[PDB]
């Protein structure tokens, strides 16, 4: 028997990344897993470095990522590195739920690991949120105001909670040095929850893209994939190289290179990009609370897609209608997005409510309806 | 041929080198960030008087 | 003597007579509802700011180039 | 979903003189466009196997049946990962997309049904 | 052609050795390269293009 | 669900032959002209319909809204603004 | 939003430093430092910007020093304990012309003059902002617009009027290298000034990008290489299905 | 310009000196060491203290 199967640490990492069996015709839209694993690593390192040059104090935070960009030798590298790879971290996320979306890998046997993914997705928000808040320019001071005032709708308790959770009565120092110990470690239990995911999808491997069992003809991991994998890699790595070398502050607000000054409001207190839709679904709720629910309620109600797909036939591969659903819920997660970020004036606040009802609508009416007709058609099709 | 394997493999190696060259770019630059940075290096090169100092 | 100066005359008188117009015409209305008594007792009172972008806008497109070449 | 449900609920509309005249049009187009065809599948190769139930379904099937599956199944996966269709004798004609699977998963769920129905009943 | 092979490429440890010795090679070049041709792109916009003023 | 290599839960596979050559002895950019136009076109085309109809709806229907919010906030369209608020 | 309170957008100006391959001209950034220092530093600090800064980018070590050491800086306390000055040092940074907010705002009609080393980042629109903003002031505001007191009509800043008045006009500056100081050529030199002030690895920035795009771009065809000659057995598959 | 205000409670209690310089200068060169921690910061704790000042 060979080493890498006879020896436990050797063999835990083989059935990982070596002797893996995977479906032989997973298309290039299996590789954001990889991706996704690229960026974790370049948040580590990149995050890590920051962490050795940041002070955590809200009288020098924003020094310090002044001294980072202007002193640190390849500093600004570092910095616009991380910063940037937070957004290609939310399109690799974003392309990697949609694949299991529209491939049905959140469907049996493979519910676990899209559970699991639902909460990896959740903690990549919060993540992301808190790091926003390092800087201590004025975007993250408005952020951490209005964002963490939204717990105060939270009845009876709320107001206690937000205090509780500032150190204080406002955004402030308490905050800051509080954020950045939870954003340094909360990366560390996204890894864990990473590798959760994937130990549970061993159980059933890969899904496919013709939504067929894969058990007739597998391919190892290596070296299919891993050289697969090394093009999506480089095709990264230049669109990376684009955003960082030559337009660092393209996906970026310059509110935050203001320092943080609790008397002058901004502008706009818009989040950052990949966050919109969530932000778009909240708008247009009138109530408060109501708002919150259904902010949350948009992140957690991926964990009833495996309820209310009830095709017998998994992903949408062969299913027309089922394209075209999917096809105008994507758009109009997109539309949520481009709502988030224009003023609440008319007549984009009707138009975001009729989004907002139309992303629900999809888990709740439209795929359970459609799911539903287009088994008959099958059956009656194909008769 | 002979001809034919070495071309895949200079094609293997031509991926390999600048894999290590473009490793080794990124290494270097990468960890100079731990290397004293500008202000700490200003911080150097005190000048000091020789007027105050007493014998002995 | 500025290069901006002409080149913002030229861009007016030219390419963008039609907004230019429309700024004139917008001031005449104004300055001429201002001399008109009870005007401080109004409810709205009209500007021309939005006429004065849109030639601003205009006259910034037909320069721009022109005006860096010259620095 | 259950293949019981789907199949019975076809069944009513089949039996509809108004909705078998509306739907079966609808239902051979829709299996026009869906494609599984260009790929040499027959329809029930696409249902989901990774239930107890089908899997039973599947060790149900005659061995003649069973060998033609999986090369079905590996002929389209090749098809798949080449980005190519099926031409020729490889695409599923209209007349060979025969319901090989539904008898044996409508026996398996039959009995898996009447189980559950059974554990639940009340003496009276 | 197989004396190429044989020698540079059949034994790992000698493709290995060949890579990273090329890889400094072309890093010392294509430094060289580059920094000629940025030279030449911005021409009288560095500071050494200015420097002689001083 | 999944087994491991020798035990990976298939039904039993027989009277399947498969053929392959070595990549060394493969052109493995044999008719890839013919594939990146012909073959790209066939796919493209057979997907356009589920890109282009989502677009194009969600594309108007922000340009229309756009355009709107731009007119409403214009003199000329102080009274429509006022009864929207 | 009206657009007045958006602001007017700046119009794409072909910056110098535009273009992937472009770095700053220095010699726009030395004549742009010259602005802001007899024009901006009246009211604007540049408080993240050493005189070290400067060295090797606009000035000379020797001119830099001399800039430092005309200052005086705090020192630390003497034998007995007593504050003193010193000279200024390239490691000092460029000092601010109010020793506080508050004494800033006193100075300007209430207005709060930021400071500029990060102002070409912290505006939508950078130099183009810079460059429109400052040459911008309409010799008379567009009729029926209501100035605050002490507020200057200027079309591209939110809202119309800013507390900063017009500052440039031909001949404030004389340039050292004899360019004609009209108020567009002013605007220009100051606006690539900050911008290098607020990005001062720009240069170094955009010359790593050329090689790593050429590098990775390689890699990648390479890469494409490599995995259709890894993956050509699995294309290339053919089966032969004899039923049992 | 800059004003003095009357203490208050979230104040901390103010030094003898300005800074190490003045201190040094008035004790002919010692510089007598802030006593929050004096009793933490040497081996002994109260009893050094109480040691020290009555021997
Ligand atoms: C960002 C981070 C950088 C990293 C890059 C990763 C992106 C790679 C990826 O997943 O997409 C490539 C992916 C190619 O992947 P593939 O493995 O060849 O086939 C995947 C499809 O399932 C195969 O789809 P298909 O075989 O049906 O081909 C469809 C495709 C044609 O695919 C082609 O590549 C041509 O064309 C379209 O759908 C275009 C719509 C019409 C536009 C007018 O591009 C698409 O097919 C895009 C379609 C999305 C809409
Ligand atoms: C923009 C809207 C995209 C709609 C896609 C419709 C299908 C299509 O044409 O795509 C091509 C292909 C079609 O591939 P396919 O696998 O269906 O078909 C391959 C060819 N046959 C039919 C022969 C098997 O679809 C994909 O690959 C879709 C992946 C979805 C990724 C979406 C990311 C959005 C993020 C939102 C998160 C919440
Ligand atoms: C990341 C750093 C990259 C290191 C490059 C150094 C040489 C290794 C390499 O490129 O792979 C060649 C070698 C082997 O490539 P190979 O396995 O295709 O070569 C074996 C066949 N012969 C020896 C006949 C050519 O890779 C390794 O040994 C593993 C190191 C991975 C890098
Ligand atoms: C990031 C930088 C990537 C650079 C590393 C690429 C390898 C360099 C060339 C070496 C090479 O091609 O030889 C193979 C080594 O590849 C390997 O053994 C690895 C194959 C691909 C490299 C990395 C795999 C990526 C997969 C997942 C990406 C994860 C991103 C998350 C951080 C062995 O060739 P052979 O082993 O096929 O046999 C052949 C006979 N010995
Ligand atoms: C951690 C962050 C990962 C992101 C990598 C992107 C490029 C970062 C490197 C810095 C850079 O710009 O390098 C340039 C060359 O590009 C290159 O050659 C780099 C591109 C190569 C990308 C893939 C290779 C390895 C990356 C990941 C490996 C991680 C482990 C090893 C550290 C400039 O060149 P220079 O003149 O600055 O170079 C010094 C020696 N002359
Ligand atoms: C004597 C006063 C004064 C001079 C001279 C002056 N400024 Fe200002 N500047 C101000 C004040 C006050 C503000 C803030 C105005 C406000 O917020 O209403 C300001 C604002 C700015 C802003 C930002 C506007 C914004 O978006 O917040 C920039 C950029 C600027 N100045 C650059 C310059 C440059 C460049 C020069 C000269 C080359 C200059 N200033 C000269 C007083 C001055
Ligand atoms: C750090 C974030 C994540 C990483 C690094 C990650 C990584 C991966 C990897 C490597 C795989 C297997 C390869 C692949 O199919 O691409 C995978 C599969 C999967 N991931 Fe993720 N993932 C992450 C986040 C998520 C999220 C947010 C979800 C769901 C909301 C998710 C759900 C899944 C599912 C369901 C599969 C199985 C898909 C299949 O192969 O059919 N993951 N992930
Ligand atoms: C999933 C991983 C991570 C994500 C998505 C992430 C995201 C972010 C974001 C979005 C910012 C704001 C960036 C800016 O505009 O400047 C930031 C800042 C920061 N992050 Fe992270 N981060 C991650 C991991 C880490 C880790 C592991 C560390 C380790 C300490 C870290 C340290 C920092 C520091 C110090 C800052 C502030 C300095 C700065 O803004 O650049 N990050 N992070
Ligand atoms: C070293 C052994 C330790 C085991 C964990 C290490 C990683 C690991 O397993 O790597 C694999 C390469 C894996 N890819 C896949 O599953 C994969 C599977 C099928 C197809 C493709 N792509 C298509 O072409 C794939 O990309 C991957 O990227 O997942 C990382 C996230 C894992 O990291 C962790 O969970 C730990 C932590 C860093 C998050
Ligand atoms: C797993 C790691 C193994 C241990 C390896 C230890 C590596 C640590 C090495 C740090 C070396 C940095 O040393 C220094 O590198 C920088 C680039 O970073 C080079 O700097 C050169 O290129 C950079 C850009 O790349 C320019 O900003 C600079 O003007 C130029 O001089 C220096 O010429 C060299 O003096």
């Amino acid at each position: 028997m060979a080493l890498r199967k006879k020896n436990s640490l050797l063999n835990m990492a083989n059935s990982y990344v070596l002797d893996s069996p995977q479906p032989s015709n997973l298309n290039y839209f299996w590789n954001f897993g990889s991706l996704l694993a690229l960026c974790l690593v370049i948040q580590l390192a990149t995050g890590i470095t920051l962490a050795m040059h940041y002070t955590s104090h809200a009288s020098l935070a924003f020094d310090s990522v002044e001294h980072i960009m202007r002193d640190v030798n390849f500093g600004w590298f570092i910095r616009y590195a991380h910063a940037n790879t937070a957004s290609f971290f939310f399109i690799c996320i974003y392309a990697h739920m949609g694949r299991n979306i529209y491939y049905g890998s959140y469907k049996t046997p493979r519910v676990l690991p899209w559970s699991i993914g639902v909460i990896i997705f959740l903690l990549l928000i919060i993540t992301a949120f808190m790091g926003y808040v390092l800087v201590f320019g004025q975007m993250s001071l408005w952020g951490a105001t209005v964002i963490c005032n939204l717990v105060s709708a939270i009845p009876w308790l709320g107001e206690d909670i937000v205090h509780f959770l500032w150190g204080g009565f406002s955004v402030g120092n308490p905050t800051l040095q509080r954020f950045f110990a939870l954003h340094y470690l909360m990366p560390f239990v996204l890894a864990v929850f990473a590798l959760l995911h994937l130990i549970a999808l061993h159980t059933a491997g890969s899904s496919n893209p013709l939504g067929i069992t894969s058990n007739v003809d597998k391919l190892s991991m290596h070296p299919y994939y891993s050289f697969k994998d090394l093009i999506t890699v480089f095709a990264f790595l230049l669109m990376f190289t684009l955003f960082v070398f030559f337009s660092p502050d393209k996906l970026g607000h310059p509110d935050n290179y203001i320092p943080a000054n609790p008397m002058v409001t901004p502008a706009s207190i818009v989040p950052e990009w990949y966050l919109l839709p969530f932000y778009a679904i909240l708008r247009a709720i009138p109530d408060k609370l109501g708002g919150v629910i259904a902010m949350v309620a948009a992140i957690l109600i991926l964990l009833i897609l495996p309820i209310v797909d009830r095709s017998i036939i998994r992903g949408n591969a062969f299913k027309p209608i089922s394209k075209l659903l999917f096809g105008f819920f994507i758009c109009n997660f997109l539309l949520l997005g481009v709502l988030g970020q224009v003023h609440i004036e008319p007549p984009f606040i009707v138009l975001g409510q009729i989004c907002t009802i139309f992303y629900f609508s999809y888990f709740l009416i439209l795929l359970p309806m459609v799911s539903t007709i287009e088994n008959i058609f099958f059956y009656i099709g194909s008769l | 041929t002979d001809a034919n394997r070495l071309f895949s493999y200079f094609m293997i190696g031509s991926f390999g080198m600048l894999s290590a060259a473009g490793a080794k770019a990124t290494v270097q630059d990468f960890l100079s960030n731990m290397s004293a940075s500008a202000d700490v290096l200003a911080m150097a090169k005190v000048e000091v008087k020789l007027g105050a100092i007493p014998l002995g | 003597p500025d290069p901006a100066i002409a080149l913002h005359e030229a861009a007016a008188e030219g390419p963008c007579h039609d907004f230019k117009h429309h700024f004139d015409e917008c001031v005449e209305r104004v300055t001429k509802a201002q001399e008109a008594e009870d005007y401080d007792h109004a409810e709205y009172k009209e500007d021309c700011v939005e006429e004065f972008f849109h030639l601003q806008h205009c006259i910034n497109d037909n320069t721009a180039d022109k005006l860096f070449r010259v620095l | 979903a259950s293949i019981t449900s789907v199949v019975k609920t076809s069944e009513l509309i089949l039996k509809s003189p108004l909705l078998s005249k509306i739907v079966v049009p609808l239902a051979k187009t829709y299996v026009k466009f869906s494609g599984y065809r260009q790929l040499g599948f027959k329809m029930n190769d696409l249902i989901i196997e990774e239930t107890p139930n089908m899997q039973l379904a599947l060790r149900r099937l005659p061995p003649t049946e069973s060998y033609d599956r999986v090369y079905r199944l590996i002929r389209a996966t090749q098809f798949s990962l080449s980005h190519k269709l099926a031409t020729g004798n490889d695409i599923t004609k209209p007349e060979e997309d025969d319901h090989y699977l539904i008898p044996y998963i409508l026996d398996v769920e039959a009995e898996a049904f009447e189980k559950d129905a059974l554990d639940n009943l009340e003496v009276v | 052609a197989t004396t190429f092979y044989n020698v540079f490429v059949k034994r790992n440890s000698a493709f290995v050795a060949t890579i990273l010795a090329s890889a400094f090679v072309f890093d010392m070049t294509f430094e060289t390269a580059i920094d000629n041709f940025w030279d030449r792109i911005n021409a009288g916009k560095q500071w050494k293009d200015i420097r002689h003023k001083y | 669900y999944m087994g491991w290599w020798g035990h990976m839960g298939s039904p039993p596979q027989k009277g399947i032959a498969g053929y392959t050559i070595s990549p060394f002895a493969a052109r493995p950019f044999a008719g890839v002209v013919h594939a990146a136009i012909f073959n790209t076109f066939r796919r493209t085309k057979n997907q356009a319909l589920f890109v282009i109809l989502p677009v194009s709806f969600f594309y108007y229907v922000w340009t229309q809204a756009s355009e709107k919010n731009e007119w409403l906030y214009t003199k000329a369209g102080r009274h429509e603004l006022a009864k929207a608020l | 939003m009206t657009a007045a309170e958006h602001g007017l957008h700046p119009a794409e100006y072909p910056w110098p430093q535009n273009g992937m391959l472009s770095t700053f001209d220095h010699a726009s950034l030395r004549r742009g430092y010259q602005v802001y220092k007899e024009v901006c530093a009246a009211c604007h600090s540049l408080d993240r910007i050493a005189w070290r800064n400067l060295v090797g980018v606009t000035h000379t070590t020797d001119e830099a020093k001399a800039f430092a050491e005309e200052l005086e800086y705090d020192d630390e306390p003497d034998d007995e304990g007593n504050p003193r000055k010193r000279p200024g040092k390239l490691a000092d940074y460029i000092p601010g012309p109010y020793p506080n907010e508050q004494a800033a705002r006193a100075a300007n009609q209430g207005a709060l003059p930021p400071d500029l080393s990060l102002i070409a980042k912290a505006r939508h629109g950078g130099a183009d902002y810079i460059f429109a903003l400052l040459t911008g002031y309409p010799d008379e505001p567009p009729a029926g617009v209501v100035l605050a007191p002490g507020m200057n009509y200027n079309p591209y800043f939110p809202g119309g009027g800013i507390g900063m008045a017009r500052t440039l006009f031909d001949g404030v500056v004389e340039y050292e290298d004899g360019t004609p100081a009209t108020t567009s050529q002013m605007a220009k030199d100051v606006a690539a000034f900050l911008t290098w002030a607020a990005e001062p690895e720009h240069d170094e920035r955009k010359k790593l990008g050329l090689k790593a795009i050429i590098v990775i771009s390689a890699m990648l065809g390479l890469s494409v290489y490599i995995k259709k000659f890894k993956w050509s057995p699995i294309k290339n598959r053919k089966f032969i299905y004899n039923p049992p």
